């Protein structure tokens, strides 16, 4: 299940290729990187903290979770 | 009674004839056979081709280009390998044919080629040389109006506040961005139009499209509702991409009640697919990624029926009500409709307006037309107040149209 | 680089000791033969060749 | 083209004389045709389009002479357009002839797709005329004023500044001649006739209803002067079906400018019609088709029995009399069954008693129920 470039007539593999998922799938990823600050959200501070501790903290550290032994959400 | 024995039909069709029968049926068979002989003799009719006027075309340039250029195939680009950026290599997809690894031509440049991008390619080496525009679905691109309707805001009667508030959003920021930017305000980007049928909502949409000066796309409920799943959502994706291509654009949904129906689940899944399409729309209007300079107009006869997320401000910021016209509005629309006709100068229109019950503007145009037919059926070249009163009577009594349940 | 690929395909009824029916992948089926030296008893309907 | 209409129907030598006149003319056609250049233009163009030429579909036009074309294998090709191709005749979805070797666009092919609506284009109105209908004079003037006069003479309305009426509903008990009147007006003004029967626009597929009505209006406006007939609108008229209603209502009233296509909609249950579809703005002409009265019934009897051989004793008045109990279709049924009854007893000349027992038996089969 690998992507390889072969000879157009003799079909001999003469290149390996990076796996291509789909054009749409490549469209889904974010490249513009929007700029809305957390301070721009008002009143939702508790929910913001919930989402941050659920998502960002597993990204940044992974040590405070493993030191406990928890599976991050 | 015994059935018709062969002798009985024989005598039936023999004794009862005139002394002409044989001649005229034989002559009719000759009609048919001579027609067929004429048809076979003239041959079939030439169906022909294009072939614009003869003096217009050809030149040896045609054949020279035919024998000199290349019939490029079209391929989806993908995954610029960019292994060393001195020769990047690309992947191409020839639909239902193959997938290739290729390079650019001596003409095109790496900056000219992006991922996807729907490039063109030669037919035997499959080297890439042409920048082609992306595939817009034809049933989405014909949706662009391409022709302004012959209606202006002056043709809309009575709804001064409605037209003012709608022009504040769909026309003013495009015409005068300076007012908003120098005051530092963000204008609304979504206007919903609601009211009873025949009050002029589609007329206001026509006026906006005539005065828009930007890219205006009409949208109808039937267009979005495909049969196959996700296809309507796909078309709305392409429609919003098309709107993004234009430097600002106006999107009009007529009778969004066709798709915006509130989500329900317990009906064995319900319509669902229409809900999925309106969900893709509800995301496109405001989801991830800013919408852009896309101002959007919806008109519907059932404002309450649409899903609450669609009513939500930020996607539908300003909601406008077209109620049944008042007496002044009825007079104004009667004037507007009577502008085009050949009528008496002394038609006291406000009388006709106060004879009118709670009649929509469609009723006003209908009664004006009925006066037109009264005048024409009378062959008179001037419509008179008597014609207008008969038209009022006809229209009103027709709309009114045992009934012993009354009092 | 001089090597040339070979078309894969499943086989079908053998008509004789030499001629077989092979269903070349998703493509059409052909009447072909064993080269000279391969087995003959092992080639039964359903052998990838 | 078609033959002239010979208008004696009794077997008389006038009918003969008209016939042999027609035979004379067709025989001159035969004579003339039997009693029997641009090689430069052909040698350039029809040799540039070297045979054979493939048939494909045009998707987009990019440059003045460059366009994208797909073919039946599904591949996509950016090809050039030779100058002789009429650009204005080219649009997305158009069938295009292509050079076999280099796929270059070499001309537009007249459309042969969209089969179903191509069939319902019928255009086969000429079986009837205003002649075939008798006594529906008020209805005739109404529909003439609404749809026929604007097509034949839009000059009156344009001079008056009037935008012509843009919708007609016909209603009444069945067999009163609504379909006949629609076909007759289609015959009087030779504008293309479109007929679609009610429930047939209701479809299992979610899109097929609104899609079908959209394509029918598309083909109607493509034919330009056209009349579209929806009989038994009640089937749709009285979410998905309501969405087809919304599509039809917006195709009538909504965006864009419709132009010249006229709409006739026939219903048997007008009072059950939903308020939306009966638009005062669009549907300003509602034409009732009452059960025929004595004069109208007499006219229908004469029209239908005209082609039948009749005896002297037939007193049409006793057939006409009593009340407005029946319609024109029932009258045709009486005429037909009287013909059969005369045939059984071996009359090729139907008599009064034949019609008497015919009307009696029809009234027997007319309605039912325990006392
Ligand atoms: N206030 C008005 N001024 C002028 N014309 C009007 C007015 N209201 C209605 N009309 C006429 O009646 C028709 C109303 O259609 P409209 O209400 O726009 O359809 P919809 O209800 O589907 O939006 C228009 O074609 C217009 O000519
Ligand atoms: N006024 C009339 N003149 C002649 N024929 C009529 C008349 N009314 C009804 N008919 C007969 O009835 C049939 C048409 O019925 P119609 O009312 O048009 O059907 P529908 O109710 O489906 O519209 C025709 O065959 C026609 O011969």
């Amino acid at each position: 299940g690998d992507l390889v470039g072969v000879n157009k007539d003799s079909y001999l593999i003469l290149e390996t290729l990076p796996t291509e998922y789909d054009s749409r799938v490549k469209a889904m990823e974010v490249d513009e990187r929007p700029t809305e600050q957390y301070s721009d959200i008002g009143g939702l501070d508790k929910q913001i903290q919930e989402l941050v501790e659920a998502i960002v903290l597993p990204m940044n550290h992974k040590e405070k979770f493993e030191n406990l032994g928890i599976q991050p959400p | 009674i015994r059935a018709l024995d062969e002798g009985d039909i024989a005598l039936l069709k023999t004794y009862g004839q005139s002394t002409y029968s044989r001649q005229i049926k034989q002559v009719e068979d000759d009609i048919q056979q001579l027609l067929k002989k004429i048809n076979e003799l003239t041959g079939i009719k030439e169906s022909d081709t294009g072939l614009a006027p003869p003096a217009l075309w050809d030149l040896a340039a045609d054949k020279q280009t035919l024998q000199s250029e290349q019939p490029l195939q079209v391929a989806r680009c993908t995954k610029i390998i960019n292994a060393d950026s001195e020769d990047p290599k690309y992947i191409i997809n020839v639909k239902q044919f193959a997938k290739f690894v290729v390079d650019l031509s001596d003409q095109v440049a790496p900056t000219d080629i992006e991922e996807g991008m729907r490039v063109g390619v030669d037919r035997n080496k499959y080297q890439i040389h042409i920048p082609l525009p992306p595939k817009i679905d034809p049933t989405v691109t014909m949706m662009q109006v391409e022709e302004k309707p012959d209606v202006t805001y002056s043709d809309v009667g009575g709804c001064k506040e409605q037209i003012e508030k709608l022009r504040e959003v769909v026309e003013t920021p495009l015409l005068h961005p300076e007012r908003f930017v120098n005051l530092g305000i963000e204008p609304p980007k979504g206007v919903l139009l609601f009211g009873p049928p025949g009050t002029g909502k589609t007329l206001c949409a026509r006026a906006v499209a005539n005065r828009t000066d930007a890219c205006f796309i009409r949208v109808i409920g039937s267009e979005l509702v495909q049969k196959y799943v996700g296809e309507g959502a796909r078309m709305v994706r392409e429609l919003f991409e098309m709107a993004r291509t234009k430097k600002a654009c106006l999107i009009f949904f007529d009778e969004i009640d066709a798709i915006g129906g509130a989500r329900f689940d317990d009906g064995a899944g319900g319509d669902n697919e229409v809900q999925r399409t309106m969900l893709e729309l509800i995301n496109q209007l405001d989801g991830f990624d800013p919408r852009g300079n896309i101002k959007v107009l919806m008109a519907t006869n059932r404002p309450d029926t649409l899903d609450p997320a669609l009513m939500r401000p930020g996607r539908l910021d300003r909601k406008i009500e077209f109620s049944l016209p008042d007496l002044e509005g009825r007079t104004h629309i009667f004037k507007i409709h009577a502008r085009s006709m050949s009528v008496e100068r002394d038609i006291r229109f406000e009388l006709l307006a106060r004879l009118c019950p709670n009649s929509t503007g469609a009723e006003i145009r209908s009664v004006c037309t009925e006066a037109g037919m009264f005048a024409i059926r009378a062959r008179r070249k001037i419509a008179t107040e008597k014609d207008f009163l008969e038209a009022v009577n006809k229209v009103i009594k027709s709309y009114a149209k045992r009934y012993m349940t009354y009092n | 680089l001089q090597s040339v690929g070979q078309i894969v395909g499943e086989v079908l009824k053998q008509l004789t000791e030499e001629k077989f029916i092979v269903k070349a992948t998703n493509g059409p089926r052909y009447v072909v033969g064993c080269r000279r030296q391969l087995d003959k008893s092992k080639l039964k309907p359903g052998t990838r060749v | 083209s078609k033959l002239p209409l010979v208008t004696p129907h009794t077997q008389c030598r006038l009918k003969l004389l008209k016939l042999e006149r027609i035979k004379d003319y067709l025989l001159m056609e035969e004579e003339f045709i039997r009693n029997q250049k641009q090689e430069e233009e052909r040698s350039k163009v029809d040799d540039l389009r070297g045979t054979p030429m493939s048939v494909g579909t045009l998707e987009e036009i990019i440059d003045d002479n460059h366009a994208i074309v797909s073919t039946s294998v599904g591949s996509e090709h950016y090809v050039s357009i030779l100058s002789f191709v009429d650009k204005d005749l080219l649009e997305p979805g158009c069938s295009v002839l292509l050079n076999h070797k280099v796929h270059a666009v070499i001309g537009v092919l007249m459309d042969d797709t969209d089969p179903l609506v191509t069939v319902m284009k019928v255009e086969k109105a000429p079986q009837e005329t205003y002649a075939d209908i008798g006594g529906l004079d008020n209805q005739i003037q109404e529909i003439k004023e609404s749809v026929e006069l604007p097509l034949t003479h839009p000059e009156y309305y344009e001079e008056m500044g009037i935008k012509p009426p843009k919708g007609v509903i016909l209603y009444g008990p069945p067999g009163t001649g609504k379909t006949l009147l629609a076909k007759a007006v289609a015959n009087q003004t030779s504008a293309t006739f479109l007929r679609v029967v009610g429930s047939e626009l209701i479809q299992k597929y979610l899109g097929d209803g609104p899609k079908l009505v959209r394509e029918l209006f598309r083909v109607a406006e493509e034919h330009a002067p056209s009349i579209v007939f929806i009989d038994e609108i009640d089937a749709i008229g009285t979410r998905e079906i309501q969405r087809t209603m919304l599509e039809l209502l917006n195709q009538l009233d909504g965006f864009d400018s419709r132009g010249d296509v006229k709409v006739i909609m026939a219903t048997n249950r007008i009072e059950t019609l939903d308020p939306a579809l009966i638009r005062p703005g669009r549907i300003d002409r509602k034409i009732e088709f009452p059960l025929p009265d004595e004069k109208t019934k007499k006219r229908i009897f004469q029209i239908h029995t005209s082609r039948m051989t009749l005896a002297d004793d037939v007193t049409l008045d006793d057939l006409i009399m009593a009340k407005d109990d029946l319609s024109g279709a029932d009258i045709k049924a009486i005429c037909t069954e009287a013909g059969l009854m005369a045939l059984r007893e071996r009359r090729m000349k139907v008599t009064n008693e034949d019609f008497k027992k015919s009307k009696e038996n029809v009234l027997y089969k007319k309605q039912e129920g325990t006392p």
